[PDB]
């Protein structure tokens, strides 16, 4: 993985 | 209630928005977890909604045994404070790093308890929308709790859908990526991914990161892989495991496990993977967990990563050039005390 385990919102 | 009423003990955690501390209520000598969010960070629509819904879900939900309850809310000029129950057994990411793969019976236990938590939120009209190893904690006895409610949709009438593009790329569901309206189905997809990680020891999209091409270590390349590439199940895992993972990771939400609008949760309970699960005893915390986390010393700080616990026990001095620029109007009526 890459730290595409980070939350986000749009 | 305010910051005066709390004796700060140690730093235990850090999100994007928040810093987390162990605190003691001076009134009662009960210890709690304190999520400290700087108002500096909360600026757009997407940020104010994150705090407002987190508060709303802590109230309206969170009575359940596998959800974190809220003691109280308050503010200084620079920060919002949530006082919540202290859960000291670590998270499933922390636990997965120590023991690379889990046995299927462990994965069955953890995914059953999550399923009850999800189902409870679903029947209160709430989509979790951010299921991930990081957001599933173990308590001291070894049962799960879901924690971060900031991503939740709420007020969802039964059969309604919503449209917001949110979550965590690894766990994002094909419906969201296709631009479709979505309901509770996205939560069951995420559980599928989560269960894959527990039993396989890696994400199903774990290739995204290792490639020689920079453009294939991208969020967009992950989303392409989620939509178009077939998820191969490792040969080790049993027929039951393979079935539940492939059923929860069905790209079509209509035909995914958990997602029938009538019989969704029932279908999960009736899957061969959950044959021997006593769901009433599970929910009453009567099934003996497969792992008991080690609790040591006065507060049980064993299962928090040392980078957090080594950090000094303060709140960072304010900078008045930043603090004077804040709209305090947006956080009126934030205070809350739980009706004991």
């Amino acid at each position: 993985k890459k730290s595409l385990r980070q939350s986000f919102r749009r | 209630l305010g910051l005066q009423d709390f004796d700060l003990l140690r730093v235990i955690g850090r999100g994007s928005y928040a810093k987390v501390l162990l605190v003691r209520l001076k009134k009662t000598d009960r210890i709690y977890a304190m999520k400290v969010v700087k108002k500096e960070l909360v600026n757009d629509d997407e940020d104010i909604d994150w705090v407002q819904t987190e508060k709303h879900v802590f109230e309206q939900a969170s009575n359940h045994p596998f959800l974190v309850g809220l003691h109280s809310c308050f503010q200084t000029e620079s920060r919002l404070f949530f006082v919540i129950e202290y859960v000291n057994g670590g998270d499933l990411m922390f636990h997965m790093q120590r023991q690379r793969k889990l046995p299927e019976e462990h994965a069955r236990f953890y995914s059953a308890e999550i399923s009850l938590a999800l189902n409870y939120l679903h029947e209160r009209g709430i989509i979790y929308r951010d299921l991930k190893l990081d957001n599933v904690l173990l308590d001291s006895e070894g049962h799960i709790k879901l924690t971060d409610y900031g991503m939740c949709k709420e007020g969802l009438r039964p059969g309604d859908t919503t449209s917001t593009f949110c979550g965590t790329p690894n766990y994002i569901a094909p419906e969201i990526l296709r631009g479709e309206d979505y309901g509770f189905s996205v939560d069951w997809w995420a559980l599928g991914v989560l269960m894959f990680e527990m039993m396989a020891g890696r994400s199903p999209f774990d290739i995204v990161g290792s490639s020689d091409n920079p453009d294939q270590n991208t969020e967009d390349y992950l989303f392409q892989v989620i939509l178009e590439k077939q998820i191969r199940i490792p040969r080790s895992l049993s027929v039951k495991a393979a079935s539940v993972l492939k059923s929860f990771l069905n790209k079509d939400p209509k035909e995914r496990l958990g997602c029938h609008p009538q019989t969704g949760f029932a279908d999960i309970q009736g899957h061969p993977f959950f044959r021997n699960v006593d769901w009433d005893m599970m929910e009453q915390k009567q099934v003996v967990p497969p792992f008991k986390p080690n609790i040591s010393g006065e507060f049980g700080l064993d299962n928090f990563d040392s980078q957090f616990t080594n950090e000094p026990v303060q709140l960072t001095p304010d900078d008045d050039d930043i603090v004077r620029k804040i709209d305090q109007s947006e956080f009126e009526g934030f205070e809350y005390i739980n009706p004991l």
